[PDB]
RNA sequence: AAAUUAUUUUAAUUAAAUUAAUAAAUAAUUAUUAAACUAAUUUUAUAUUAAUAUUAUGAAAAAUUUAAAAAUUAAUUUUUU
């Protein structure tokens, strides 16, 4: 009858043991930041490297974390080739770095 | 200590220039 | 490795579910005998009996030796004190 | 507006055609085709990209630019931040005060 | 009660109410047999036909020409959707609100017919219910004398 | 401060136009050391605002609505906030007594169109 | 602390004070297309005060005296604004309503028939005017004891039932009953009501034309018409009420969540512009040349770029050992037999 | 309002326009047009649930924010530990319980082993059911029928089985037969007037079971 | 203690009346094969345990 | 806020996609006057329905019997309870070969129960809680730390911290005082009274949204997965991870209804994509908590009901993440059967007494009717 | 025990029950709890015969045995199943008994005045039942949940002048000219 | 002067407490004084 | 139970 | 004793009595939630309450009053976002 404490579940990553909050609120553990990349307070968002919290990732790119650190060996195998999903496929395109030549920017190859 | 709101200046006490002179009574705070 | 890196590898006592209390604990018996709570919903007097009704009778006033016989309410300042231990059952 | 001619040229509108926060997708159908009529000489260009660089940004003909955060901000607000761009010229920052009531 | 039924028969309410006497479940073998059709053949009655408690099927629409825009269903046990909860029962506060829970239709054309009853009680509309505040078990009695008059 | 409140005066520099009726004369008297009064005979008021001599004031006021800004002064800011509430209700009911009065006339006609249909 | 409002108290800010747009008839439509189917310095500050003083006189009952004011305003207005202007059509409209009080129906209808020829020739007239433009003409038609043509009232609403967004009136006002966070003091702010007879003038007229159309058939005894007046009118008010409908938010007193107001006073599409522009009917034009997927068949329209090798389903178990990649082997070759056309 | 249409009032936004948020879908906008509840982030909670607790309801000082000032929470840090457990609530002044005299050595309403305390089945309830159709008027309506027809639940039939109370029932219309426990004298003389019966069964607890779960 | 043991097999399917708090929102391809194979195991793991 | 007033944008169009805004006639990709966070048209997630859901149509299905197809009345006679739609429904059921065979009329109590968001939230808020990995939410407790329980230096006269036995939660080797343990996390008790409502107001929502599809048989020619993608290709379902999936309530054929899935399909329904074979039911048994107060002091557990709805019943989460819903009639027979006695018990009494007259309480135990299917 | 009209043995006191055959009762609620009870006894036999069909080859080695230990199934059959048959039988009598009376009532009644009015005298046709059974017939109220679509209130929803767009891909696209929204104050 | 954001937020330079409703009577309650609970004209009644 | 002591 | 983590807010205030092998308890205040328009006046002006939460005994400048006070004590209006 009495509906559950969604608190913050399924949206956002767990809060960190505020003064307030019921007994049924499952905060995060001692000595574990709620925002993985905020090792400092000014460590900036990693560009294209997300950590998949929650369930088994549907489509795990090679450049996202899954219970693991970042390994320049295993995460981005070739730095010149650069992946994405297309039609639910893990395809890999040549990385392009944008340069402007005529007022417009050009998706020129990166290597 | 009787910590009740309305027992003194609400949160602590501050001495802004409109107080250090023209205190309660207008004749000024003892110090400052 | 993270919580203490050596306090969590060597193992101490692990805590488990904590047993609850008698969840009609706060209807203690010094009310289950002294008072009785009467009243319709949203007005419950905890009527009690007279204060001086057993100790000294000879010589007390004639018409005050009986004010000890009525089921008087206890003044609400105590109604809320005693009935406070009963509200706690599911707060919020 | 200076001598009748606007001091703003472009209004860069980076949005995602499918991702989320429809505020922009909700703005480009209600307001934008009407703010496009009052100020047609503004070269509104829009930029469909996956990670929307959430900031409206006007490129004033003086060469300078001015951005504006649109995080979590609804369409009616984006309408305003548009008209906040075509108004100012980004040419000077003066505290409105005594010494700055008469610019020259 | 007739005493309350005037305070509805006086109102300027669209969707008029049944007359009081014809709204009554409470009034020639032997000066006429009882209501629940116990016929002459040694008195076989029919079960749900008479009720001393006051239950009876809905009398039906007010008048044929009009179409009522809301419909208040009955509960699984028969009685009507009015319920008088209380603000903050935990503290036993004697300040009450009602809840009209089993209605379908346009609550707003329903709630716009409560306003004409209680021109002073804060009425809020929600998806399922219609909360009306500061109205206690006497207001519960005003509703059903209306939800019977409407014919539900 | 209570007298000043009954003269619609709290802040310094506030100004009100009170009558010379008796129980006002005491309120002003108690606070003489606070206010600065000025008296006007009524003829000296019917000209301060350009007013025809024939029009009295008990017909000028009989024209302004009684719900002027901050209509009433009921006994506490709650009773105030339920005097403004119902005032914002008798607006709702004024449109709703309107929207059914359209239906009750169409319903009484749909009855006559039906009734006279069979004749 | 109970206020007194003796000294000047500046007006409060509140969403009932927005600069709503004047209801313009749409672009590709002119007046008669539907009606035949049925600057120099001119001291406008001085006449605006004058044209107002006409209203107070035609609202009090000194109609003849208000005629002479509206004359002056009808002269300064046709000097400032060019031909065909809407506002110059507004004053020679009330002016035409000023004759009819004083019986001069020879010029009233005539000065009111000319506002139409001054409104139709325009490009995008205000639908606030053109519905009064022929509501008046309706009245002065009857005032000439024309009993039928005085019922263009039906065609007065025959625009507002077609070209009036009955929801644009209360788009921002619909949600104010959420801004109240108090319940037992300062709680009138949960019942903020604004009558559609104030915040919508093209609706009021539409309600008033049909009311006059009710009494013109009441005398003519056109009972089949008085219904299609009423059954028309009620379907006009009830769909205007319908656009004020919303369910109560939190009922009891809320504290502190003051940043919530950025969610209540927003672009809440009124239930007219919701059912009308529903996503299923009005569908979102999604061009796959900007997205990163398409339905199975159309897997070549997608975002183009430099060389792409389709590696595999980005299945996560490719990061496990070999006994997990010995499973999952025949995953991909099965997936092409699902995207091949 | 524009006095003339040719000079439209400018759009120079304020802190009431330029600072808003995207309209989430309210439970009305999803009740009108269910074509928009397109993901589970649209099933937001009851409107009455504002959200989790976000402030310290310190006593004697409103509801303070978190991170606020603890100058005045001298007794919130002391009403969070909880009430003294196993300790007299009244520190001085001879507790009002101790002042009053012990009465009726078990208590004023005590229930001993074998007390006749019966849950009240108002006759209106039983008469309401018999017409509603949950109870069959023919079959002598023993407590099995009342329990199994969901007229009374498990939480109201304890050992003294029940008690019929003529509550406001001025009349019973049909011959009604009952096997209940200790009807009130009026409730008896009501059934007995309408040609009914009432044979008060007062079964032991061993009989209370075998009547409910035969 | 007492844990409703008269309900273990008296459900209509295999996944019922077995308290398994260890769930997840999206159980993947082989986490679902792992799940279905799991319910029946601790349904036959329990039985032949209790038969031996 | 409004900081970073510069440098956030490049003053240059990416020479590929980027493009000016031509005019008011320009139909911009993605644009729409409603605030939609999932802007899907009828070509991306096309509804499998006879008509597109329109405000005019009370539901995008055959409101009436169309003449050119066998009509199959409901398995059970139908009554319209409190919340139901008061409008007849006829959903055409699809042959396996993508043809549309006979049309079938749905039950207006299960598929006619109009939605109201705040009563599917009690379903969603239950799932987003029941579907945690509770046992993962352990955390070390103050006592569980294994450090010295004795102050090594008693603080007497120098400026050392007023601390000793530093195994508390302040120090980088400590643990909480009131930590989060699983046996302290509430698994919410969910009634059948509202699970049924919270399932019926969705499987109606999936009908009003026009994402409801009925199939004669969810059976494959062979149990290989490839035969289940080949089946999806003919039926057009998009079990790709990104294209909205499909929710199969496999109940078997129209004449052979069965709860235990068709073994053929079950083994074939193991595709890595987005699909979830759920059980053909909406009810689930009463909740119970044998360890109600503290009885078992060793259970790991959560607090609350010790009988959680399993992961593969029809819930709210996997009902809104999966666009299309795929029910075999063999499930419709089970849903109308399991909710019949529930649909009848909720009618008001002056209606409930009219049923045996109208043929609703024909009870095959007495023999007044030959046994139903 | 009671549970049927026979009177529990607590008619030890020879309490007779005269004025009988007096009521025709359609056994509405009882036939409901019969179909509910008949579902349980079948939903119980389904359980008493659960037999391992292990669709997996890991623990296939029990695919012949029942899903319940022989001693337990030999109990559950006798504790819960055979109880539920008695509980099903009870309703199978409280109704087969009440019918016997109705069979007698519906004869002695059919005669007296009419064989046409008879099944009207014994009817329960409330004037609104068209609301619950055939809602297409019901007009006298507006009991839709989506009330703005009731035929007497369909005139609320707007009928947009829509259109298809082959250049966009057959997308339907409303031809309403959006009204310029409010902007500033 | 020194007005600062609101009715009752006048002079704000003297250090009195605004928002204090000086008009309302003191809640003398338990204190014993002739000035108790009496409208100011009844102060001379020091016999009750 | 073992009641918390 | 030391601490108790989230700016841009949106209704006010003090109280000072019964008792204490001397302050977790009571009034009164404050607080959270909620309330109903009884003659008195202007067409003025009015925070009155209920229900719960509550680890408190001492009030600037005055006006005076006890006391060797050499201040404490009574006093009663202050008591700043």
């Amino acid at each position: 009858p009495k509906p559950a404490p969604r608190y913050n579940i399924g949206l956002r990553p767990a809060p960190k043991r505020q003064n307030v909050g019921g007994q049924f609120l499952a905060t995060q553990k001692h000595y574990a930041r709620e925002l993985w990349y905020k090792r400092q307070y000014y460590s900036t968002r990693p560009f294209a490297i997300q950590k998949h919290m929650g369930s088994t990732p549907r489509i795990l790119l090679d450049r996202t974390l899954w219970r693991s650190c970042w390994l320049t060996k295993s995460n981005l195998p070739d730095v010149n080739r650069w992946e994405k999903v297309v039609n639910s496929q893990r395809v890999t395109e040549d990385r392009w770095a944008l340069v402007e030549e005529d007022g417009v920017m050009y998706q020129v190859n990166w290597k | 200590r009787a910590q009740h709101p309305n027992a003194g200046t609400r949160f602590g006490r501050v001495y802004n220039r409109g107080f250090v002179r023209y205190g309660f009574g207008g004749f000024g705070m003892s110090v400052y | 490795p993270k919580a203490g890196c050596e306090e969590i590898t060597r193992q101490g006592r692990r805590v488990v579910l904590k047993p609850q209390e008698y969840f009609a604990q706060h209807r203690m018996q010094v009310w289950q005998m002294r008072f009785k709570e009467m009243g319709p919903p949203f007005s419950r007097v905890w009527v009690a009996l007279g204060g001086k009704m057993r100790r000294r009778r000879i010589g007390r006033q004639i018409d005050v030796k009986d004010m000890r016989y009525y089921w008087r309410p206890i003044e609400p300042q105590y109604q809320r004190l005693y009935m406070s231990r009963l509200r706690i059952k599911d707060h919020s | 507006s200076r001598n009748g001619e606007l001091c703003l040229q472009r209004i860069i509108v980076s949005y995602s055609p499918n991702k989320g926060n429809p505020a922009m997708r909700q703005f480009m159908a209600t307001h934008l085709p009407e703010f496009h009529r009052q100020y047609p000489q503004v070269k509104i260009d829009i930029r469909p990209r996956q990670w929307p660089e959430s900031s409206i940004t006007g490129i004033y003909r003086d060469g300078s630019e001015k951005a504006y955060s649109i995080r979590f901000l609804s369409s009616m607000g984006i309408n305003v931040r548009f008209h906040r761009l075509v108004n100012e010229g980004n040419d000077y920052n003066h505290s409105f005060s005594a010494s700055h009531l008469h610019l020259q | 009660r007739s005493d309350i039924y005037d305070e509805l028969l006086k109102l300027p309410l669209r969707y008029a109410l049944h007359d009081f006497r014809t709204l009554q479940a409470h009034i020639h073998a032997s000066s006429g047999l009882s209501s629940a059709s116990p016929d002459a053949p040694a008195y076989y009655a029919v079960a749900g036909r008479d009720s001393a408690v006051g239950y009876a099927p809905p009398l039906g629409p007010a008048d044929p020409v009009d179409v009522i825009p809301f419909f208040v269903h009955r509960s699984s046990n028969g009685h009507l959707p009015g319920k008088v909860y209380s603000m903050n029962a935990k503290t036993l506060m004697p300040a009450f609100y009602m809840r009209i829970q089993n209605i379908e239709g346009d609550m707003f054309r329903f709630e716009e017919e409560l306003m004409k009853i209680f021109p002073t009680k804060k009425i809020f509309v929600r998806s399922h219910s219609v909360y009306v505040y500061n109205v206690n078990l006497d207001g519960r009695a005003v509703l059903h004398h209306w939800l019977l008059g409407l014919g539900f | 401060n209570r007298m000043l409140r009954e003269l619609r005066l709290e802040f310094m520099g506030q100004t009100t136009v009170v009558p010379d009726i008796p129980p006002v004369r005491k309120r002003i008297w108690r606070v003489r050391h606070v206010v600065r009064v000025d008296q006007l005979d009524l003829d000296e008021a019917k000209a301060l605002i350009g007013i025809p001599e024939h029009i009295s004031f008990r017909d000028l006021a009989g024209q302004i609505p009684p719900t002027f800004g901050r209509g009433g002064s009921v006994a506490n800011p709650h009773m105030r906030s339920k005097m403004n509430f119902m005032r914002l209700r008798r607006m709702r009911l004024r449109d709703v007594m309107h929207r059914d009065q359209l239906e009750k006339r169409l319903l009484e006609e749909r009855h006559h169109a039906l009734q006279q249909q069979q004749q | 602390i109970t206020r007194l409002y003796t000294s000047y108290f500046k007006g409060e800010l509140f969403p009932n004070q927005l600069a709503r747009p004047l209801e313009r008839l749409p672009r590709g439509v002119s007046l008669a297309a539907a009606r035949k189917g049925q600057r120099p310095y001119v001291p406008l500050g001085e006449v605006a005060k004058l044209e107002l003083q006409g209203d107070y006189l035609t609202e009090g009952g000194l109609h003849q005296e208000a005629l002479e004011y509206y004359g002056v305003v009808a002269k300064a207005y046709e000097l400032a604004y060019p031909k065909d202007h809407p506002q110059v059509a507004g004053i020679r409209l009330k002016l035409a309503g000023a004759f009819r009080r004083t019986g001069r129906l020879t010029s009233s209808k005539a000065n009111c028939e000319a506002v139409l020829q001054m409104l139709d020739s325009a490009v995008q007239p205000p639908l606030e005017l053109i519905v009064e433009a022929l509501f008046e003409l309706g009245l002065t038609s009857e005032a000439m004891s024309d009993a039928a043509a005085g019922t263009v009232f039906e065609e007065a609403v025959a625009l507002v039932d077609m070209f009036h967004n009955s929801g644009q009136s209360h788009k921002m006002l619909r949600l104010l009953p959420r801004l109240g966070r108090r319940f037992n003091l300062n709680f009138e702010e949960k019942f903020v009501y604004f009558s559609p007879f104030d915040y919508d003038r093209v609706f009021a007229l539409a309600d008033q034309c049909l009311e006059r159309a009710e009494v013109f058939y009441q005398a003519r005894n056109d009972r089949a018409g008085v219904m299609r007046v009423l059954q028309q009118r009620k379907e006009l008010i009830d769909k205007k009420f319908f656009n004020m409908r919303d369910f109560a938010g939190r009922i009891h007193t809320m504290r502190g969540h003051w940043k919530r107001r950025a969610q209540v006073l927003t672009n809440a599409p009124t239930p007219d512009e919701l059912l009308r522009y529903s996503p299923t009917i009005h569908q979102v034009y999604r061009d796959f040349k900007y997205e990163l997927n398409a339905p199975i068949g159309r897997e070549k329209e997608v975002q183009p770029g430099v060389n792409r090798v389709v590696h595999d389903m980005g299945n996560p178990y490719r990061r496990s050992g070999v006994r997990s990649q010995r499973m999952f082997r025949d995953a991909e070759k099965n997936f092409e037999k699902y995207i091949r056309a | 309002k524009e006095f003339d249409a040719d000079h439209p009032l400018p759009v120079v936004g304020t802190r009431l326009n330029e600072r808003t948020t995207t309209h989430k879908w309210s439970h009305w906008d999803q009740y009108i047009n269910p074509q928009i509840t397109q993901s589970w982030m649209y099933l937001t909670q009851t409107p009455e649930y504002v959200g989790p607790r976000s402030g310290h309801n310190v006593i004697k000082m409103g509801w303070m924010k978190i991170g606020g000032s603890w100058k005045y929470s001298r007794s919130y840090n002391d009403a969070r530990r909880g009430f003294a457990k196993g300790q007299w609530q009244e520190r001085k002044m001879t507790p009002r319980f101790m002042l009053a005299p012990r009465v009726s050595a078990g208590g004023p309403r005590n229930r001993y082993e074998g007390k006749a305390s019966f849950s009240r089945l108002s006759l209106s309830k039983l008469l309401w059911a018999v017409d509603t159709g949950r109870l069959n008027p023919n079959e002598t309506i023993t407590l099995y029928h009342l329990r199994n027809a969901k007229v009374i639940a498990d939480r109201e039939v304890v050992w003294p089985g029940m008690v019929l109370l003529a509550g406001n029932v001025e009349r019973v219309p049909y011959p009604l037969h009952i096997e209940l426990q200790n009807a009130s004298a009026k409730a008896i003389q009501l059934l007995e007037e309408a040609g009914g019966s009432f044979t008060n069964v007062y079964m032991s607890h061993e009989g209370l079971y075998q009547e409910l779960h035969p | 203690g007492f844990t409703m043991k008269y309900k273990r097999g008296t459900g209509l399917w295999d996944e019922d009346h077995v308290n398994d708090f260890d769930a997840n929102k999206y159980l993947s391809a082989r986490s679902t094969m792992r799940w279905y194979y799991g319910m029946e195991r601790l349904q036959t793991r329990n039985n032949m345990n209790a038969r031996r | 806020y409004d900081s970073r007033s510069s440098g956030v944008h490049d003053v240059a169009p990416r020479d590929g996609v980027d493009f000016m805004y031509e005019g008011p006639q320009q139909v911009l990709p993605g644009a729409h006057p409603l605030p939609l966070f999932h802007p899907d048209n009828s070509v991306t997630r096309p509804p499998v329905s006879p008509y597109l859901p329109s405000p005019q149509r009370p539901h995008p299905y055959f409101t009436t019997e169309l003449p050119e197809l066998p009509h199959f009345q409901t398995t059970r006679p139908i009554v319209y309870t409190v919340g139901t739609m008061k409008q007849r429904i006829v959903a055409p059921v699809f042959d396996l070969a993508n043809n549309v065979t006979h049309t079938r009329e749905l039950d207006p109590f299960i598929f006619g129960f109009y939605p109201e968001t705040e009563e599917m939230a009690k379903n969603l808020s239950y799932w987003l809680v029941r579907c945690q990995n509770f046992s993962s939410k352990w955390d070390y407790e103050n006592r569980e730390i294994w450090r010295k329980a004795k102050k090594n230096w008693p603080n007497t006269g120098m400026g050392m911290a007023r601390v000793g036995d530093r195994k508390n939660h302040a120090h980088p080797w400590g643990a909480h005082s009131k930590p989060v343990k699983p046996w302290n996390l509430l698994m919410p008790t969910m009634d059948v009274k509202t699970w049924s409502k919270s399932n019926r107001m969705l499987v109606t929502l999936k009908m009003l949204q026009g994402k409801l599809q009925i199939v004669e048989r969810l059976t494959l020619p062979e149990p290989t997965q490839e035969a289940y993608l080949q089946l999806c290709r003919t039926m057009g379902w998009d079990v790709r991870h990104k294209g909205g999936g499909a929710l199969f309530m496999d109940g078997g054929s129209r004449l052979t209804p069965s709860s235990e899935y068709d073994r053929a399909f079950f083994f074939g329904s193991f595709f890595n994509g987005r699909n979830k074979l759920v059980r053909p039911t909406l009810l689930c048994d009463e909740p119970y908590d044998y360890n109600r107060t503290s009885s078992k002091a060793r259970t790991k557990g959560p607090k609350g009901q010790k009988n959680p709805i399993p992961i593969n019943r029809f819930n709210a989460y996997d009902a809104l993440t999966h666009d299309t819903l795929i029910i075999t009639e063999g499930a419709l027979l089970q849903l109308e059967d399991e909710m019949y006695t529930h649909k009848l018990a909720m009618l008001p009494p002056h209606i409930r007494a009219q049923l045996p007259e109208r043929g609703f309480l024909d009870s095959e135990v007495l023999g007044d009717v030959p046994p139903a299917l | 025990s009671g549970a049927v009209g026979r009177g529990s043995f607590h008619s030890v006191v020879a309490g007779a029950n005269p004025r009988r055959i007096p009521t025709y009762y359609n056994s509405a609620y009882e036939l409901i709890q019969l179909h509910r009870a008949h579902r349980e006894v079948t939903r119980n036999f389904l359980v008493r015969d659960k037999v391992f069909d292990n669709k997996f080859p890991g623990c296939s080695l029990a695919n012949g045995l029942f899903k319940m230990v022989p001693n337990k199934r030999g109990n559950f059959h006798t504790r819960e199943l055979t109880e539920s048959i008695r509980h099903r039988t009870i309703w199978g009598q409280r109704i087969q008994q009440q019918r016997t009376i109705n069979a007698a009532i519906l004869e002695d009644a059919t005669k007296v005045l009419s064989p046409a009015q008879m099944e009207d005298r014994f009817s329960y046709r409330t004037p609104d039942a068209a609301a619950y059974f055939s809602p297409q017939e019901y007009t006298a109220a507006n009991n839709w949940p989506n009330y703005w679509q009731h035929p007497t209130e369909k005139h609320v929803v707007p009928k947009p002048r829509w259109r298809r767009e082959p250049e966009l891909g057959g997308i339907t696209r409303v031809r309403d000219a959006v009204a310029t929204p409010i902007a500033d104050y | 002067a020194s007005t600062a954001k609101g009715y009752m937020n006048r002079v704000m330079v003297y250090a009195h407490r605004r928002r204090k409703a000086r008009y309302l009577a003191p809640k003398n309650a338990h204190v014993r004084s002739p000035l108790a609970h009496k409208m100011p004209e009844e102060y001379g009644n020091t016999w009750d | 139970r073992f009641y918390r002591p």
